């Protein structure tokens, strides 16, 4: 089952700045939706399937 | 002489109002600078 394990990507993020506040939401959106949501579901299915 | 004393007194009032202006402007500037505090985030 390790042959289908989904890896933890590191997304480069565009640092947006709300007039004094620097933060890049690209990394947040990526590591949330792909890493902590989709990867969660896929790894859960694979972990059961083993 | 009395008129000169009058002028002196009224100039004193004018400078008190100016000092009030100074306080208002300084408070506003401090508010802006608090709104613009530096951030320690190292992203």
């Amino acid at each position: 089952t390790s042959l289908y394990y989904m890896k933890h990507q590191d997304f480069d993020c565009g640092r947006v700045k709300i007039l004094f506040f620097s933060f890049c939401l690209g990394r947040m959106m990526g590591d949330l939706f792909y890493n902590y949501v989709f990867r969660y579901v896929y790894n859960f299915f694979l972990a059961i399937f083993g | 002489a009395i008129l000169l004393a009058e002028i002196n007194y009224q100039m004193y009032l004018d400078r008190q109002i100016q000092e009030r202006i100074l306080l208002t402007n300084s408070i506003m500037l401090l508010q802006n600078l608090k709104a613009a505090q530096p951030t320690a985030d190292f992203s």
